[PDB]
């Protein structure tokens, strides 16, 4: 029989209509720029840390590495910690996890520079054996 | 089994998402109708996207040109089977239509002055035939159907048409001769959708797959013509299958006529430019009906090229490296993939291929589907329109013009929306559906779906493709043809012994392809019998046993002092094939070729002449 | 006589809790066309009509027959069969898509993302439709070569791990390449609000430069170059403006 | 804040989840290529270092057993200089590579060197170059600790 229901328009994106009250301009452009200049700024520093050692490099290795790794694990986390597969709230936790990671990174480095041998001497001593 | 039915209501529905279809969709959309587009595939996958050489319009971007010469060249190529009003409409509105496309985004190749580039093509000329070789063919290099289609598909997203993608059209909805919608299958989930509308537009494209070898998509099964036949409409001129001169020999991919109108030519196994012989004037730029027979003779008579001496060579290698790459990049690559050929160094193996269907659902200049009686003129079919290749307004007579089909789609699509906007008053409410609405359409599906016979869909189709090819070939003869009509009509019997396997509803390839074999047969039978009963030779139709063109007068002599042969004795007439789907029985009838132009004041009707290129 | 075996990914949504399986078919290489699609149409015609896949043009221009053949996303129709028969070849659908049945992906997300970019032509001063062609110089138009050619086949997207993890938020190579086709088309007046539609942290910036999109593209198009060109505009470099229609045009 | 498409897209996912459709095989089946494995590597190196810099710093705070006493809780475990210098390599290489490749990937971001030949020259040049510099930094200072153990003077 042809005695059955009325159906609706199939799910379909209408790029004008949905465009209406959804005009926002909050650009990640200017951030992505810097974190590449920052990575490019780090270029000369890595080989410098092979040559010039001691207690002051140790501090800006820690410094600049913390901040790079911060913008870094944040992108790796958006990727593998998506809410589709973790549920909405366990996923927000992984976002917040990110900060905790960036922040324990520094604490831990700072500490190691301040109480143990420092990054650069650490390198030396493993390379001595 | 049992089926779930979904009713929708729209002002206008379009079956087809190709060139034509999408232009109707967007035109009606922009002029504010609630438009549903039904299509068995994603619009971009439609056959229009395969198109190559480009689109004719008298922009005269390359040299001065008058739109009237194009009308001239059109009326000629149609071997006066074309309706001079339709060819009037087509060629006037071409300049606008193509300019629109430029405006819509379509990125045509460019002249130094920065207007649309144009190449020369198969069978066109300046000055009502006298002048030169025309340069009217506008193009996105090599890949114009593609780029055109995309531009249209993108543009149709700006006009809120509601897209029913991968839904297979089963039948038109008929209420006592009026068209009230379509019934389609929705592949993604099994559901059956009746669409109610004020207007339907059948814009479903050709039926190449009827032949064992063609340039067309796997997706050209003439489902629309099947839908017409099936709703009691007779189809016209089915016998005029365009054979394109140059399909790659093995597979039958198409090497565009552009490659010719850019410089390239045909060669036989004697290394002779034999097209100088068959067409002294036009040479390799003769009309495809001619150029093709020309190739097919050279074969028949031992000048065939290759291992078996059975194709010819298209040669472009003489042309500059740069021009080949900027003017024909997409064939360079497909010549290489399919026929191992580097087109700067060797020739492409080519052989005529079934290519285009001038035939289709009859329609007046307005693109409104029509039934026709001898006594009471031609009756409009209310609610129904048809356009693009599935239609027959016959802008093409007996032989299509190169680069006029992308036009005939674009233009008459546009002519659908324009003609509906005009006459669809916002009072006439969406038709209701009648009781039983499209029941025997789901009843077919069901029996085809559970079809238990002992001939698999795959086999029936093959022998219909393989037979249609031997009997309704390039050159035809009555004793092979009538032989053919016999085999064919045994095949419409074998449909009762049809076996399928995939018994499911959610995406059934086996099932849709069987629906398509059903549709193909109706297309093929009608084709072959009309082909058989036409005792003449006009356009693409070539009887070896009635080699002459049979008109009312003999246009070889001076005319002054001759009697008009009566309608029934000459052949200058459209061929209407009525079929009963149930039984497969065809009866013929004939319809007069409209000679009047649209404005006897705007442009002068072109009386028949002898067709020499 | 040489026998090629295929392994085709299989799934029946109609069967109660069925799982994707892997099916093996043997195909006599000397009774089959040269391309994969040909094996594919052979094994459905002769062995198993239930084998399901999309196909149209058969010359690799429509996009329909896209799929994963021997590890790569490519078009079946123009993918040569591995002539060597000691090797067993596997056909799988486009990576990371929801499957409808067998080799047929649900294609819609990608189509809508396509819709999102508004892939049509806009201008600031509304034009009297069919009245004159816009001026575009030849040099200006060739900016589109490598860009209009796209067939929307989806191999690039379906090969890009960013889009595997984020097809909902990241727009993916196919769509961006296209967005770019419209922000460098010298006749379009929207570079500005086009770039504005994809300014956030995901839709464009989630390209982690992996490279699959370009290496795979069956048409030898390079969407990455485009994505990278898009990043530049979203930050530093600028969209050249139109050389004016020189009077006569 | 999701764009209108980002929203549509989530509902799309939720739809497609509701319909129980499987997701088509990806990293299991996709063919290992120089494109995604070097990117893959760039991820891993990058993370592994960061991961060390955590368990390193934090672990040597939160624990007694400090670095000096540990640098020879392992020297006292007589292990051959190749095994030892191979470990240094494995320490050194991530750094070489991730840096080198990092400059590569920024180029990509500027649309630079994005064609299949340029993709693949770099994939190799950056890769090999990094494994040279990591061999230079590890064999050379084991050169002088033999050039001076049995020195000419
Ligand atoms: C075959 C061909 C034709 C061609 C060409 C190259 C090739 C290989 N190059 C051309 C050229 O350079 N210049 C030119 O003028 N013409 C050229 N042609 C001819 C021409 O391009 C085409 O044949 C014509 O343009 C076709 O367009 P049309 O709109 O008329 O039809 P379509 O594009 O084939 O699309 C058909 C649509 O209908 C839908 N459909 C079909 N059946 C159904 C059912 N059962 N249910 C629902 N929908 C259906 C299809 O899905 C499709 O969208
Ligand atoms: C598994 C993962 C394990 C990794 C954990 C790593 C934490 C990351 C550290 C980041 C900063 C490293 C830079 C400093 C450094 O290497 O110390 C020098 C030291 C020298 O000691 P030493 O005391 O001098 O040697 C002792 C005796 N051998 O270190 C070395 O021996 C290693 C050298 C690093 C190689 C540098 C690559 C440079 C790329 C070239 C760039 C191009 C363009 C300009
Ligand atoms: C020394 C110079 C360096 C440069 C020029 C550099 C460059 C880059 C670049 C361009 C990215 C973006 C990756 C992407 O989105 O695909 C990146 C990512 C990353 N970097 Fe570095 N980097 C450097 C050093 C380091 C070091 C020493 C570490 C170790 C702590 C590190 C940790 C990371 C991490 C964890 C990512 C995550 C992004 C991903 O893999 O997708 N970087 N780096
Ligand atoms: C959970 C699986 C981890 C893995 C190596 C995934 C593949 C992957 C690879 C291989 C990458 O290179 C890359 N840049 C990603 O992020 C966008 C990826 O997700
Ligand atoms: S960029 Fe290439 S792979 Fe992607 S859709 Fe376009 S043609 Fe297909
Ligand atoms: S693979 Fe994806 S990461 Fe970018 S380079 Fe291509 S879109
Ligand atoms: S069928 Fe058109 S691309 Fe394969």
């Amino acid at each position: 029989t042809s005695a059955a229901v009325t159906g609706a328009a199939p799910p379909q994106f209408d790029p004008i209509a949905a465009e209406k009250g959804f005009k926002p301009l909050h650009s990640h452009g200017t951030l992505f720029k810097i974190e590449r200049y920052f990575a490019a700024a780090m270029v000369p520093l890595i080989p410098a840390a092979y040559f010039i050692h001691g207690r002051e490099m140790d501090l800006c290795l820690a410094l600049a590495l913390t901040l790079h790794v911060h913008w870094g694990v944040w992108g790796v986390v958006n990727d593998y910690g998506r809410p589709f597969v973790l549920g909405d709230t366990l996923a927000a936790a992984v976002r917040v996890g990110a900060y905790i990671f960036t922040a324990c990174l520094l604490a831990g480095l700072l500490y190691f520079n301040e109480h143990d041998v420092g990054l650069t001497r650490a390198f030396e001593m493993v390379w001595e054996l | 089994a049992q089926y779930k039915v979904i009713d929708h209501a729209y002002d206008v529905v379009i079956i087809g998402a190709g060139g034509a279809g999408l232009r109707a969709a967007m035109g009606l959309g922009e002029a504010g109708f609630k438009t549903a587009v039904v299509t068995k595939m994603f619009p971009t996958r439609s056959h229009t996207t395969a198109a190559q050489g480009g689109i004719n319009a008298a922009l005269g971007s390359m040299n001065p040109d008058d739109w009237k010469w194009h009308f001239y060249d059109t009326a000629k190529g149609s071997d006066w089977l074309g309706d001079q009003n339709a060819m009037h409409y087509l060629t006037r509105n071409a300049v606008e239509a193509v300019t629109e496309l430029e405006n819509f985004g379509m990125p045509f190749s460019r002249t130094p002055e920065g207007k649309i580039y144009q190449r020369s093509f198969g069978g066109q000329s300046n000055n009502y035939g006298k002048g030169g070789v025309a340069k009217r063919t506008c193009c996105v290099a090599d890949r114009t159907g593609h780029s055109m289609l995309h531009t249209l598909y993108g543009n149709s997203l700006r006009c809120h048409c509601t897209f029913f993608i991968e839904y297979f059209a089963l039948d038109l909805l008929m209420d006592k001769g009026r068209c009230v919608g379509v019934i389609a299958l929705c592949l993604e989930d099994g559901t059956i959708h009746r669409f109610r509308s004020k207007r339907t537009i059948v814009a479903t494209g050709g039926y190449g797959r009827a032949y064992f070898s063609c340039t067309t998509a796997h997706m050209n099964t003439g489902d629309g013509t099947a839908l017409a036949t099936r709703a009691g409409i007779a189809l016209e001129d089915l016998e005029f299958i365009q054979f394109h001169p140059t399909g790659i020999y093995g597979v039958g991919c198409l090497i565009t006529e552009g490659s010719r109108g850019e410089g390239g030519f045909l060669v036989n196994s004697e290394g002779e430019r034999f097209m100088e012989r068959y067409a002294p004037k036009a040479k390799d730029l003769a009309s495809r009906d001619v150029v093709s027979r020309a190739e097919t003779i050279e074969i028949m008579e031992g000048r065939g090229v290759g291992p078996e001496k059975d194709h010819i060579y298209l040669q472009l290698h003489h042309l500059p490296a740069e021009q080949l790459h900027q003017r024909l990049p997409g064939i360079s690559e497909t010549a290489k993939i399919f026929a191992g050929v580097d087109v700067t160094k060797e020739p492409i193996p080519v052989i005529p291929t079934v290519h285009y269907n001038m035939g289709g659902i009859p329609t007046n200049y307005k693109a409104q589907v029509i039934k026709y009686t001898k006594e009471g003129g031609d009756k409009i079919v209310p609610g129904l329109y048809a356009c693009g290749e599935c239609a027959c307004h016959s802008v093409h007579g007996a032989n299509r013009l190169g680069a006029n089909s992308l036009l005939d789609a674009v233009v008459f699509g546009r002519a659908c929306s324009i003609n509906i906007k005009e006459e669809l008053k916002p009072d006439e409410k969406i038709p209701e559906l009648p009781e039983g609405a499209g029941e025997e359409s789901i009843a077919n599906l069901d029996a085809v779906r559970y079809a238990n016979g002992d001939v698999p869909t795959a086999e029936l189709r093959l022998t219909m493709q393989k037979t249609m090819q031997k009997h309704a070939g390039v050159f035809r003869r009555g004793d092979i043809l009538a032989e053919g009509v016999k085999k064919m009509m045994d095949l419409s019997k074998e449909l009762k012994r049809l076996k399928t396997t995939d018994r499911s509803l959610i995406w059934n390839s086996d099932l849709t392809e069987s629906l398509e074999l059903q549709n193909l047969m109706l297309n093929a039978t009608q084709t072959i019998v009309a082909a058989e009963n036409r005792k003449e030779s006009r356009g693409a139709h070539a009887r070896d046993d009635f080699p002459k063109r049979e008109d009312e007068y003999d246009y070889s002599k001076p005319i002054e002092g001759q009697t008009k042969r009566p309608f029934e004795k000459h052949w200058r007439k459209h061929t209407l094939t009525k079929q009963d789907p149930r039984t497969g029985h065809i009866t013929l009838d004939y319809r007069p070729v409209i000679d009047k132009t649209l404005d006897p004041a705007e442009v002068d009707w072109i009386p028949p002449i002898i067709r020499s290129y | 006589k040489r026998i090629k075996t295929f392994e085709i990914y299989r799934f029946n949504p109609e069967e109660p809790g069925a799982k994707p399986k892997l099916q093996k078919f043997d195909v006599d290489l000397d009774k089959c066309g040269t391309m994969v699609l040909d094996a594919l149409i052979k094994i459905k015609n002769e062995v198993d009509p239930t084998l399901t896949f999309r196909r149209s043009c058969r010359e690799g221009i429509c996009g329909s027959c896209a799929m994963n053949i021997a590890g790569e996303n490519t078009l079946a129709c123009i993918c040569n069969i591995d002539q060597n028969t000691s090797k067993t070849t596997k056909i799988y659908p486009l990576p990371h898509m929801f499957v409808i049945k067998d080799l047929v992906p649900d294609m819609n997300l990608f189509y809508a993302q396509y819709a999102s970019i508004q892939p049509w032509l806009q201008k600031k001063t509304k034009i009297n439709l069919g009245e004159k062609q816009q001026y575009q110089s030849i040099k200006e138009q060739e900016k589109l070569d490598g860009l209009y050619e796209c067939i929307l086949c989806a191999c690039c997207s379906a090969s890009c791990p960013s889009y595997w993890w984020n097809a909902d938020k990241y727009l993916g190579p196919a769509v961006l390449m296209q967005a770019y086709r419209w922000i460098i088309d010298s006749r379009d007046d929207s570079a500005a609000e086009r770039l504005a539609r994809m300014q956030d942290g995901f839709s464009a910036f989630k390209c982690h430069t992996i490279m699959n999109c370009t290496k795979t593209c069956p048409k030898h198009l390079n969407p990455a170059r485009a994505i990278g060109e898009i990043k530049m505009l979203l930050t530093k470099m600028k969209t050249k403006p139109a050389p004016l229609p020189t009077p006569a045009n | 804040e999701k764009t209108p498409i980002q929203v549509w897209g989530w509902d799309y996912l939720m739809r497609q989840r509701a319909l129980k459709r499987p997701i088509a095989p990806h990293l299991t089946i996709y063919k290992p290529q120089m494109t995604w494995m070097v990117s893959g590597l760039h991820r891993v190196t990058g993370c592994a270092m960061a991961g060390t810099l955590l368990i390193g710093g934090v672990g040597f705070s939160v624990l007694p057993l400090d670095f000096t006493t540990f640098v020879e809780f392992i020297r006292g475990l007589g292990i051959p200089w190749v095994i030892l210098d191979t470990f240094k390599f494995i320490i050194a290489f991530p750094i070489a590579f991730h840096t080198l490749n990092g400059i590569r990937f920024i180029g990509f971001d500027m649309a630079k060197g994005t064609d299949i030949p340029s993709i693949y020259r770099g994939a190799y040049l950056v890769l090999g170059l990094a494994a040279l510099i990591s061999l230079a930094v590890v064999v050379y200072p084991r050169w002088e600790r033999h050039k001076k153990a049995t020195l000419p003077t």
